[PDB]
């Protein structure tokens, strides 16, 4: 694939890199499965499904043990960075305000725990609680489109 | 139960499940592109869960683990757990063979006998006493409209009440349904809870005016009187109504009760006479026989032995369900409270017991003869007594008739034949008779305004053999169905007008006019029969050639017999709104022409018992079609005055078996009541309609850039941009004054596009999620 990005630019990702690297011996080669948090720290937002498809589709083990070098992972940064099909705002708040059945503008705490849980690309109970720091009303009781706001700027 | 229900009491759960109960049912795993129907040879159809589509055929895993092979276009989509158990079944997704059979058969599981179609209030039989019809149900029911409460017979009575008083109309609850499946159930509930809830009128007793009691009394009083000279024991029931009936309730100013009046049809006369091995003749001759009055005996000159008649005996002769003594005393006390004196049931009585020795009496050849003479005389000696004549020109008028000076001669056969031809005439007389003394203690002083007709009356079925009386029947049905038709017709053609919706189609009702012309049209298959009435000549080849030469070619609905080695003989097959239906033309010409031994007749007219020479007073000989034609026309004249309602009554199996459900039953019945009829018809329109605001509200998740997020926005021009948008078959929807009018099938994808699409925003609501958690393990590194 034909990389668009500026010599100036490949130093800068070429240096985010080397902050992934957790080897000793310094050969800058990230593992398989620490590749979405490049891309993610990279001002980028992937899928899992995204994550595991240019990398050829990966076996569990190789998430863990297999590595891989910056000449390999510029191709793929490319594919991530030509997709603008993210989401918009509108389409965000409204995926939410199915789960809002008074139709007030606000969803009940648990549900939101479980739907972001079970729903879609699931998140670890950890992932969950870690996602609701800022927590919920009174009740519980969690603005929607608000916390949109708080997704879409952290 | 939820508070909406506490009005219900103990009958709450036999109408609604809770929320709590509901959510909880619900509860299951669902893929709306997995769940799927596939056709069973067992029964019908089967839920399944598919696993490949490879080549044109679907692969899938039915309930009961089996996994099996079907082409694509016979697996039908399941309607999502959201609408199990659903009050009214047109608010379905999708709205199929499998889609109704499995929402009214997972209510009847729950004990949940009402449910909705459309305009059609179903119920299935439970073969068990539920506690849904008491007064506080009663109490629950009244002034509530059809979507106010669940599905129930009491709304239906209690709107058709309400709807006579506020449109100020005549109305028509129109009871259909097979033998077991429970239209006297539901006709007896319909009236009495008229009597509970009609207004007093005047009461001041009228010159000639009989009867005991209220005029709400007498009217429910009719039904014993009516069902011991009208019901009978058959395999599909133990009290089957063996004639149709409409009654009219008359109601005079505000709902005050004025009067009533009964209309009977094709009351089975061959019963009297005759009793397949597993049936019983009308129920008054063990009702007789049970010496509960022992005076009875005495004055028929009777045994209490069923076995010592011959016209009774030939079936069955006791029935589990029913105590003939104790029904004998409610018989009796229906005719006093209706107003019969002592002379007139005492007659009734001997003319039942004169029947009785008319079959036992036996005939034999004269010696080097084949005229019949009397075997014995002390049968006849009896019956004569009973009616009034003289015993020796009874049995001479048998054995030699007088026909146009000419003394004709009779055998053994043709005598037999005759003294059962006047047996069933006497009996067929006396129940007409029955029902004009009824309707005439049924009056008030109170004006006649408005009407509401109960019509309980057989549904379409297809037998093994099908003869002249099912062709009587079929024709009344097929002529039922297009007033259903019709009044659908009305319904839409009103709703898109209003709407402003420029739909163009014919009126449902003519979908059924080709196949009504076919049998009541000048040279049709009545006209034909009638015709050939008239020709003594006439033989049923005669018949049968004729229908043959004047339809086997440019009527369509006429068609050769498709007999099969396991049903029995076949002259024709008719194309009918509910399907094809073989006709056996044996006997046709005598059962229409009704031939009576008019020497015996003429000794009817002078009987020294006054009912008797009442009876056939006016007797002429030389049609049952051209009666059933004029009756026909006069109840149909008497619906198109009418608002009408619909009652469907479905017979769950063949085993008078409690929550069992036979799943081919159910659905022949379902394909011959209207249900599935009435699906089809509206399908020609716009079957799902959703307003604005409500469309706006659901499917803006679909595109929301075509309905920016705005605090005042016009509704129409937003639903407008949103579909035009969309990859979709834009000529499969229209734009109306308050709704958006869809095709059928269309909202079906566009609840599946609204899942891909909630599903893939998640998706990417989720992966947003990762970014902050990954940048706040990065603020947390760097810093
Ligand atoms: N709603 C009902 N609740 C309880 N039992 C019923 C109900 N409907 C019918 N049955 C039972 O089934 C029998 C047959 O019903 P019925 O009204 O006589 O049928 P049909 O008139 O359609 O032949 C009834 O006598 C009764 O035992
Ligand atoms: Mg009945």
């Amino acid at each position: 694939i034909k990389i668009e990005f500026t010599p100036e630019q490949i130093e800068e990702f070429k240096e985010a890199f080397t902050l992934f690297d957790r080897t000793p011996k310094c050969e800058m080669k990230i593992t398989y499965g620490q590749c979405g948090d490049v891309l993610r720290a990279l001002g980028q937002n992937p899928t899992q499904a995204e994550v595991l498809r240019v990398l050829g589709k990966p076996k569990q083990e190789e998430l863990n043990s297999k590595m891989m070098d910056f000449d390999t992972f510029l191709p793929m940064l490319q594919h991530i960075s030509k997709n603008k099909d993210t989401g918009t705002y509108e389409d965000f708040v409204e995926g939410l305000r199915v789960f809002d059945k008074e139709g007030n503008g606000t969803v009940m705490g648990a549900e939101l725990r479980h739907v972001l849980a079970t729903l879609g690309e699931k998140l670890t109970e950890d992932e969950v609680e870690k996602l609701m720091a800022g927590q919920e009303d009174s009740n519980g009781c969690i603005n929607y489109e608000a916390f949109v706001k708080h997704i879409m700027a952290g | 139960v939820d508070a909406e229900m506490a009005a219900f009491g103990e009958a709450a759960p036999y109408l609604r499940k809770s929320e709590k109960e509901r959510l909880e049912a619900q509860t299951r795993p669902f893929d709306l592109k997995k769940d799927v129907f596939v056709p069973d040879d067992k029964e019908e159809f089967v839920k399944a869960t598919i696993l490949s589509r490879e080549g044109g055929k679907v692969t899938a895993e039915t309930e009961h683990g089996k996994t099996v092979t079907v082409k694509e276009d016979q697996v039908l989509q399941q309607n999502p757990p959201k609408f199990d158990k659903i009050e009214d079944m047109a608010m379905l997704t999708f709205l199929h063979e499998p889609a109704v059979l499995y929402n009214l058969k997972e209510r009847y599981a729950s004990w949940m006998i009402y449910t909705y179609s459309g305009l059609f209030c179903v119920t299935i039989n439970p073969y068990k006493w539920l506690p849904v019809y008491n007064a506080e149900v009663v109490a629950a029911y009244r002034g509530k409209k059809r979507s106010e409460a669940p599905p129930h017979i009491f709304s239906i009575s209690d709107n058709a009440y309400q709807y006579m008083l506020t449109d100020r109309e005549n109305q028509s609850i129109l009871i259909t349904g097979e033998s077991g499946a429970g239209k006297t159930v539901n006709t007896k509930r319909v009236i009495q809870y008229f009597a509970v809830i009609a207004a007093i009128g005047d009461r001041s007793k009228k010159e000639q005016a009989t009867g005991k009691g209220t005029l709400e009394d007498q009217i429910i009083q009719a039904n014993p009187a009516l069902e011991a000279f009208g019901n009978a024991k058959t395999v599909r029931n133990d009290n089957s109504s063996r004639f149709g009936k409409f009654i009219r309730i008359h109601f005079g100013a505000t709902g005050k009760l004025a009067s009533a009046d009964i209309e009977t049809y094709l009351l089975e006369k061959s019963r009297v006479i005759f009793q397949l091995k597993a049936e019983r003749d009308y129920h008054i001759f063990y009702q007789i026989l049970s010496n509960k009055k022992p005076e009875l005996l005495d004055m028929l000159l009777i045994t209490n032995n069923p076995y010592d008649y011959a016209f009774i005996s030939q079936g069955e002769t006791t029935v589990a369900s029913i105590d003939d003594a104790e029904e004998l005393m409610a018989t009796d006390n229906a005719f006093d409270v209706l107003g019969f004196t002592t002379e007139e049931k005492n007659s009734m009585y001997k003319l039942t017991g004169a029947i009785m020795h008319f079959g036992n009496m036996k005939f034999k050849l004269k010696q080097r003869e084949e005229q019949a003479e009397p075997d014995g005389t002390e049968e006849a000696d009896k019956s004569a007594y009973l009616m009034g004549l003289n015993s020796a020109d009874l049995l001479k008028g048998l054995c030699h008739p007088r026909v146009k000076y000419v003394t004709k001669g009779q055998n053994v056969q043709q005598v037999v034949y005759a003294k059962g031809a006047l047996a069933k005439a006497v009996y067929e007389r006396m129940f007409n008779w029955m029902v004009t003394r009824i309707n005439a203690t049924l009056e008030t002083k109170q004006p006649r305004q408005y009407f509401i007709g109960v019509l309980d009356i057989a549904g379409f079925e297809i037998f093994d053999f099908n003869s002249f009386e099912q062709l009587c029947i079929n024709f009344t049905n097929e002529k039922l169905q297009q007033f259903f038709n019709h009044h659908m017709f009305v319904l839409e053609q009103e709703e898109y007008k209003k709407e402003g919706i420029e739909w163009e189609f014919i009126d449902f009702g003519m979908d059924l006019q080709a196949c009504i012309d076919l049998i009541e049209k000048p040279m049709g298959i009545m006209s034909i029969l009638e015709e050939e009435c008239m020709f003594p000549k006439a033989t049923d080849m005669t018949f049968k050639a004729k229908l043959f030469d004047n339809h086997l070619g440019k009527s369509s609905n006429f068609q050769k017999p498709r007999n099969i080695k396991g049903k029995p003989e076949a002259h024709f097959s008719l194309i009918h709104y509910a399907g094809t239906v073989d006709y056996n033309i044996i006997g046709w010409l005598q059962k229409n022409k009704d031939p009576l031994n008019e020497t015996v007749v003429d000794l009817y007219k002078k009987s020294s018992l006054k009912m008797l020479s009442s009876l056939f007073a006016n007797y002429a000989g030389f049609t049952v079609s051209a009666l059933h034609r004029e009756n026909l026309n006069k109840l149909m004249t008497n619906l198109r005055s009418t608002h009408p309602h619909f009652v469907r009554c479905i017979i769950p199996n063949e085993t008078k078996s409690p929550g069992v459900i036979d799943n081919p039953l159910v659905m022949h019945q379902l394909r011959c009541n209207g249900v599935l009829e009435g699906i089809r018809i509206c399908r020609k329109g716009f079957p799902n309609r959703i307003l604005y605001g409500d469309f706006r509200q659901r499917y803006r998740i679909l595109n929301p850039a075509a309905i920016p997020e705005g605090q005042f926005i016009d509704s129409r021009k937003g639903a407008e941009k949103l579909l035009g948008s969309l990859d979709i078959d834009h000529n499969q929807y229209k734009f109306g004054h308050t709704k958006v009018f869809f095709k059928a099938g269309l909202l079906g994808l566009l609840e599946e596009m609204r899942d891909e699409r909630l599903s893939r925003i998640i998706t990417r609501i989720q992966a947003q999620s990762r970014g902050v958690l990954s940048r706040m393990e990065f603020k947390k590194l760097l810093e």
